[PDB]
């Protein structure tokens, strides 16, 4: 690994001011040559030479070098970057139940849990004349064992045979049985609804494919009702 | 003989209500005294005064509550740094220079989520209390500090209820990513500050989420030869990648704030993913041979930076992951002292309780600890003790030792050391301490002993404390006098008489809702000779349970272990009295807080588990000062950034 | 060690043994009463109630300890409710067969007795047999109060919560007849039977106080007897009924009843005195959070989870008998309701009026196997006699055996000298701490204490699962995370037959109550003199100066589916999974060898 040149061409720009100019010179641009894409650089000639002399040494090192070899050099070139940018790979929704309330020794309030599969935590802080009392936390773990969700596209053109892909998931270790049916509407022309029994493996998934052909233009309504061994759940979708 | 002890807190707080306890002894004719705080250095402007009646029905003990309001102090060009606690009666007239501070109250800032993404709203509210732990009703000026240290938004709000709801801070569509900071502040008269941190991170979504979950979160002596690292990748809930291509690289790091990393350009592995899971190993010793380091003595408190790029076989996508640091640790343990004062009493046993914490703060039980001790008496003659071993118990991580010291001890030099079975004695954690005996002219001591030390005190029940003197004038002692402190305020006092010829006796004390997080108890007596008298004192630190004054509890109805997305439930709050309840429903996957009593206890003055070098050090380390005939305080009011533990 | 083979004399009379210690200038002799070999057998049946004809299958354990004559075999016997002994088998503790019940055999509480060969004691295990069906739901009866005031003015409510076995709320109708039960037979109150609409498993029955007073106006007949409530609930479809009974509600004029019985009846003058009160409920269950006082000494405490509250009393030194009085000052009660009791403590008598005492003082509660409890050795006496004592000899008596004995050095000047004692799990359920010292080679001064360790297991056993819903006939996995080398037995019992007869089952609480009745101590503390400590602890003592304890008399001291596809559910057992697993898996670092089992 790191054949000969990859260790030397990166250590030269290990503590350079234009090490980032060398880093994006070695990126794969198949339809532009080395000088053809260097002309649009405007950061001075010092960054151009760090670009080009890291660009020519990778097109040579991609002819007779392995696929396994060059994708190890993609990780060796990682230290020519600025340090790891702050990013998160999750999206946490806007936190509900954010209010204060005056409680005369007992109070009840009701609300709808949001359409999300995550384990909430409700904590309460009571400020009164005696002091502060952080209550014992409670959880609101909305957790379905077998559930579907459909990949409804955002925008369907009128007159297309749309295949509505969806996937059932089965968190349980024992594989079980299910059937999904679709609420036909007057607009949707789909190719009383029969239940055909498919079967998910344990701790796995299973694809669900419907097909529609819409005719009317607007915001329609399609209800996907997965009826597994643990009841019947209607999932309401807007196409 | 006629003496008196007038006990005040160590530092007056401006705007507080400080309790000043006066106890006089050896009197028969009842009388009165005026405790008054005068200004400095003139004694002209009297801030507040009090009147106490020292009569026989009170057992010659009373207390006035004094108060320095902020509207009577010259601000602007300076703060006031000293006052005079002055006492005048027909039998005594003393005065002491007392420092004052403006650090009044607490500010807890509570944002809902710790990590935000762009175009989301930072919800924020401030729980404001004063130093008597009640709703402060003062105006608070929030400040929003970006990573660039800029005042990007300074919003202020008035308080009426104790919970100061602020408008929601809107993270922009393009923010400055990094650690932000919210700084709360009273607008006037007080130097109280609160600080809350949150993070702004850019949202990108992966084709599959790659995690790197290694074996242990620190490497010492057993993963220094083989370190099994596991890499997992999955698209969604259960959709897992089938094949992929894994390339790993490793590097040595100094600390997580210095972002320069010296990569080991020989340890770049290459494996294959098989339906999600690949187990790789990293022989650390042979791989750190470049940038030599040669040992586990070196690389100590250094990190390992593991970068992983998993390239999917089917679609061709390449998701990256990283670990910022796995600490290359020398010994897997850290030893400290839980609730041991480093002060002796001559002729009285010395209980030592060490705690074995691992290098990421867990209470590792079953870990054999060995104690060696050395008696250095008054004549500088080191005498060795027998070594004693014990086992760290798994419930709180605390081993227990007891040394029965000889009668003429002056300095104990004891060294703890782990005796784990499968580590070398250069990779065993060790610590060394030094305990100094309590000094007193006409050598006479006090040892107060809490009965149930192991379990926390329950409010409403009764504390039972056993008091032993070790005087040569034992039959001259008449009264045991005590003081109970909580949050730097004297909340109780009293006087139990001494049973005439019982060598030691027990005091019974009720534990109330004044002393909820913890408390101190300073007991003393007065042994008078033909010379000046002397107070002989000792103190302990108590561990009263966490029982709030009106017990809030919340419930969900119906209480199931699984809900439906869209299910209407009812939240059933139920307090003990009238209260303002603040609610927050946070998605618990952000945590990967609201601990308050470990911060609300920082109003306590003085540290350690009690004890002192002389009489006045016992009063000073409990968070008290005093003025007598018998002894003087003479205590240097320096900084002393002490670091004691007191709790498992 | 004494071999039991030599002991052949008939067990209506006792046997003694002299213990003769001969050596250089040493001849000592103590005569000691014998006993038989201790052995605790426990019987575990699968379910508590059977059906005539169905086989009863049982399981016998032991607390086996070390000997060599390991040919003592267990005799297992089944007995009719009229005491007719049917079977008697010399079973083997590895693999023994069940007992098939006859088809037309008697209905009632049977017995299983298990005893060793030539052992005179046994262990009983009960099970009913009757013609029943599984009751298909379950009733929890929670009363208002644990007690019932014999002269009050308030109504008694018994709330009814009926749930199905699979955890759904029963909707139906209940019949609640109250009544006052004397020791064996019931005397009902027929004007007090009601009918409640049970709505979503909720509804309570109120016993009006005048309706009770109209039946028993003579308050002298309500002396120390129970009040029941026979609840009979029926569902809305009329499909089935169950009958429950909230019994045990006592008719007393005080909510609490205190006994001393755990505190030493002997104090030392000058030292404090550790008084362990014991506040129980009227049946015998311990009472928690009950504040007691003792107004003659201004001390007051609060009972713990085991119903004890240690008070420390500051004694005057010039007293040789101590009248004390404890009264439970509970919070929201009126003054005339609270319990009270008095006692007198007889002072320790030193060897010749010398005034040399010893107060071993253990003050630590909720002691688990695994702590280090600190124990203080307090001395008191003439300052020349305290000058010449160097060590204490402490010893630990568990299950009537000297489990451990060490020494504790006292360097001079130390009146208080303490020790950490590590509670090993061999000390469950309790132990005694006898300690002494001697001065002048002439006089020994002793003291003991009784320490209550928490009655947990000596090892561990946790059955572990995912704790969620299953389907009928699905595959399940559970984990038997236990101590290694064990022989884990197993049974899976329906809840309809578990909660129907939850009285004869074995638990860890009932196991230690059979071993805590096997120690030879008579009180829970010191004695009148230095010999009265060693007698009252279950010890013997001999000296070279001829100071001997009293003789021990006895061993107890005073569009549808096609129906070719729906496989019908047909396997309905009441108990199954009668397995025996042997944990041979590798122990983890904490010591818990786990096995995953599937079924
Ligand atoms: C940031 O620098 C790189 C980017 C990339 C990138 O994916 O854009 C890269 N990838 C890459 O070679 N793939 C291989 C499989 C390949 C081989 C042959 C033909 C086409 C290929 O690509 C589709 C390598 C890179 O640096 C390696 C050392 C160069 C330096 C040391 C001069
Ligand atoms: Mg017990």
């Amino acid at each position: 690994t790191l054949q000969k040149k990859i260790e030397e061409i990166a250590a030269k720009y290990k503590h350079s001011v234009v090490k980032k100019c060398c880093y994006d010179g070695a990126c794969v641009n198949n339809d532009e040559t080395c000088e053809q894409r260097a002309a649009r650089i405007s950061l001075g000639p010092r960054c151009i030479k760090a670009f080009t002399e890291c660009c020519v040494v990778a097109s040579q090192l991609r002819a007779n070098i392995s696929h396994k070899d060059m994708q190890l050099g993609r990780l060796h070139m990682k230290t020519l970057l600025p340090v790891s940018k702050p990013e998160i790979r999750s999206y946490f929704p806007e936190s509900w139940l954010w209010e204060v309330h005056l409680v005369p020794r007992r109070k009840q309030l009701q609300f709808a849990l949001p359409d999300s599969l995550t384990t909430w935590e409700i904590q309460g802080v009571g400020i009164s004349n005696t002091g502060i009392c952080v209550a014992d936390t409670v959880k609101a773990k909305v957790f379905k064992d077998v559930f579907l969700e459909m990949n409804i596209p955002y925008s369907v053109v009128r007159g297309e045979q749309i295949q509505l892909k969806g996937t059932v998931y089965n968190y349980r270790t024992s594989g079980m049985q299910f059937c999904v049916k679709m609420s036909a509407v007057e607009g949707i022309c789909t190719s009383s609804s029969k239940c055909v029994r498919q079967k998910v493996e344990g701790s796995s998934s299973h694809l669900v494919t419907f097909t529609v052909l819409p005719l009317e233009i607007g915001l329609h309504n399609i209800n996907f009702s997965l009826e597994t061994w643990f009841g019947k759940e209607i999932l309401v979708k807007t196409l | 003989e006629q003496t008196y002890v007038i006990s005040a807190p160590k530092i007056f707080r401006v705007g507080a209500s400080e309790n000043i306890v006066i106890q006089v002894y050896g009197y028969t004719e009842a009388f009165d005294a005026t405790i008054s705080i005068k200004s400095y250095p003139d004694k002209k402007f009297s801030y507040s005064s009090g009147h106490v009646h020292l009569s026989s029905e009170n057992k010659f003990q009373n207390s006035a509550i004094l108060t320095i309001q902020p509207k009577q102090l010259p601000g602007g060009q300076n703060p006031v740094s000293y006052v005079y606690l002055e006492v005048v009666s027909k039998h005594f007239s003393k005065s002491k220079r007392m420092p004052i501070t403006y650090d009044n109250g607490f500010l807890f800032i509570h944002t809902d989520k710790p990590v935000y993404t762009p175009d989301q709203s930072v919800k924020v509210r401030v729980y404001s209390l004063n130093d008597d732990l009640k709703p402060a009703k003062r105006e608070t000026v929030l400040t929003f500090i970006d990573p660039e240290g800029s005042e990007v938004d300074m919003v202020e709000e008035i308080d009426h209820i104790g919970i100061i709801s602020f408008p929601d801070f809107k993270i922009p569509s393009n923010p400055r990513y990094g650690m932000w900071t919210i700084k709360a502040k009273y607008k006037e008269d007080f130097s109280t500050t609160g600080t809350a941190y949150f993070e702004v991170k850019e949202y990108v979504l992966p084709h599959f989420s790659v995690s790197i979950e290694p074996e242990y979160n620190f490497i010492g002596y057993k993963n220094f030869k083989n370190f099994e690292i596991t890499i997992k990748a999955r698209y969604f809930y259960n959709k897992v990648v089938t094949e992929a291509d894994v390339y790993i690289t490793f590097g040595i790091r100094e600390d997580l704030k210095d972002d320069q990393k010296e990569m080991m350009q020989t340890a770049m592995q290459n494996t294959m993913l098989i339906n999600g899971i690949a187990q790789v190993t990293f022989d650390s010793e042979t791989a750190v041979k470049e940038l030599s380091y040669y040992s586990l003595e070196d690389l100590n408190n250094k990190y390992l930076y593991i970068a992983v790029t998993v390239i999917e076989s089917t679609g061709g996508f390449s998701e990256e992951a990283e670990i910022p640091g796995i600490k290359y640790v020398l010994s897997p343990y850290k030893l400290n002292l839980v609730a041991t004062p480093l002060f002796l009493k001559p002729g009285i046993p010395y209980p030592i309780k060490v705690q074995v914490k691992d290098s990421l703060d867990q209470l590792v039980g079953g870990v054999p600890v060995t104690l060696n001790a050395q008696t250095i008496d008054v004549n500088q003659e080191t005498s060795d003790l027998d070594p004693s071993k014990s086992v760290t118990r798994v419930d709180d991580g605390v081993a227990s030792f007891v040394l029965n010291l000889p009668s003429g001890v002056t300095v104990l030099e004891f060294n703890v050391k782990t005796d784990a079975p499968d580590l070398p004695e250069e990779n065993q954690a060790r610590e060394g301490y030094r305990a100094i005996a309590y000094s007193s002219l006409s050598q006479s001591y006090l040892y107060i002993d809490w009965t149930d030390n192991h379990k926390a005190l329950l409010v409403g029940e009764h504390l039972n404390i056993i008091v032993t003197p070790k005087s040569p004038y034992i039959d001259k002692i008449t009264h045991y006098n005590y003081l109970i402190l909580s949050k730097g305020k004297i909340i109780h006092f009293g006087t139990r008489e001494k049973f005439s010829d019982a060598s030691y006796q027990s005091i019974n004390i009720p534990v109330t809702q004044n002393m909820v997080p913890s408390s101190r108890l300073l007991v003393y007596y007065i042994v008078t000779g033909e010379q000046t008298a002397e107070l002989v004192s000792d103190s302990v630190w108590l561990n009263i349970e966490e029982k709030c004054g009106n017990q809030l509890q919340v419930h969900l109805s119906p209480d199931a272990d699984a809900y439906s997305p869209g299910q209407t439930v009812s939240l059933n709050m139920a307090t003990g009295m009238d209260s303002w309840v603040a609610l927050a429903a946070v998605d618990s996957a952000v945590y990967g807080l609201e601990r308050v009593f470990q911060f609300l206890e920082k109003s306590d003055l003085g540290c350690g588990a009690g004890g002192g070098l002389n009489n006045a050090n016992v009063f000073h380390l409990a968070g008290l000062t005093f003025l007598t005939n018998a002894n003087a305080d003479d205590s240097q009011e320096n900084d002393e950034p002490c670091k004691e533990i007191l709790r498992p | 060690e004494i071999p039991a083979k030599e002991v052949s004399t008939d067990s209506r009379q006792n046997q003694y043994v002299v213990v003769q210690v001969t050596g250089p200038q040493v001849r000592l002799e103590k005569v000691v009463l014998l006993s038989y070999q201790s052995s605790f057998l426990f019987i575990q049946t699968d379910k508590g109630i059977y059906t005539p004809g169905s086989p009863v299958l049982y399981r016998v354990f032991s607390m086996d300890h070390n000997t060599s004559k390991m040919n003592k075999t267990v005799i297992v016997e089944f007995q009719t409710p009229e005491g007719i002994l049917v079977s008697s088998n010399s079973v083997d503790l590895n693999f023994f067969w069940p007992y098939n019940l006859p088809d037309l055999v008697s209905l009632g509480t049977w017995r299983i007795v298990a005893k060793y060969e030539h052992s005179p004691e046994n262990y009983t295990a009960y099970f009913d047999v009757r013609k029943y069906v599984l009751p298909s739901f379950e009733v929890r009866l929670q009363p208002s109060e644990k007690f019932f005031y014999i002269d009050g003015n308030e109504n008694f409510h018994v709330s009814i919560t009926a749930r199905y076995l699979y955890g759904e709320e029963v909707e139906g109708v209940a019949f609640v007849l109250f009544g006052v039960k004397i020791d064996d037979a019931k005397k009902s109150i027929p004007d007090s039977l009601t009918r409640i609409p049970i709505i979503d498993g909720d509804g309570k029955a109120t016993l009006k106080r005048d309706t009770f007073r109209s039946r028993f106006p003579n308050l002298n007949e309500l002396v120390g007897h129970t009040l029941y409530a026979s609840v009979t609930v029926m569902t809305e479809s009329g499909s089935d009924m169950v009958v429950t009974e909230q019994s045990g509600i006592h008719i007393v004029a005080s909510p609490y009843q205190i006994h001393f019985t755990k505190t030493p009846k002997y104090f030392k003058p000058g030292m404090p005195y550790e008084l362990t009160v014991y506040v129980t409920n009227p049946d015998g269950s311990p009472a928690a959070h009950v504040p007691v006082v003792s107004e003659a000494f201004h001390s007051m405490g609060t009972t713990l989870s085991d119903g004890t509250a240690k008070l420390i009393l500051n004694i005057p030194l010039n007293a040789q008998s101590l009248p004390i009085t404890v009264r439970t000052n509970h919070g929201d009660l009126p003054r005339e309701r609270q319990a009270t009791k008095s006692m007198t403590a007889i002072a320790y008598q030193t060897q010749g009026g010398s005034g040399n005492y010893l107060h071993v003082a253990i003050t630590s509660t909720e002691i688990k196997p695994g702590d280090n409890l600190p124990v203080n050795f307090n001395v008191k006496g003439n300052a020349n006699s305290l000058k010449q004592i160097k060590y204490f000899t402490y010893l630990i008596l568990n299950k009537g055996k000297i489990f451990k004995v060490g020494r504790q050095p006292r360097r001079d000047g130390q009146n208080l000298v303490t020790m950490n004692l590590h509670i090993t799990p061999d000390l469950i359920p309790s132990f005694r701490f006898v300690a002494y010292y001697q001065v002048g080679n002439n006089e020994i001064v002793a003291d003991s204490v009784w320490v209550d360790v928490k009655d947990t297991c000596m090892g561990t056993l946790v059955v572990k699962g995912d704790n969620l819903i299953q389907m009928p006939g699905a595959a399940m996995k559970i984990k038997l995370e236990g101590d290694p080398g064990a022989r884990v037995g197993l049974v899976a019992v329906d809840k309809a037959v578990y909660v129907l007869n939850d009285k004869y089952k074995i638990s860890q609480a009932k196991i230690w109550d059979t071993i805590e009745k096997s120690d030879f101590g008579c009180t829970a503390g010191s004695g009148q003199n230095n010999l009265g400590v060693f007698e009252d602890a279950g010890l013997a003592l001999t000296t070279s100066t001829n100071l001997n304890t009293k003789q021990r008399s006895a061993a107890k001291c005073p569009g549808f589916i096609a129906d070719s596809d729906i496989i019908s559910r047909s396997d309905f057992p009441k108990s199954w999974l009668w397995l025996t697993k042997d944990l041979t898996e590798e122990p983890n670092s904490q010591g818990i060898s786990s096995k995953t089992m599937s079924f």
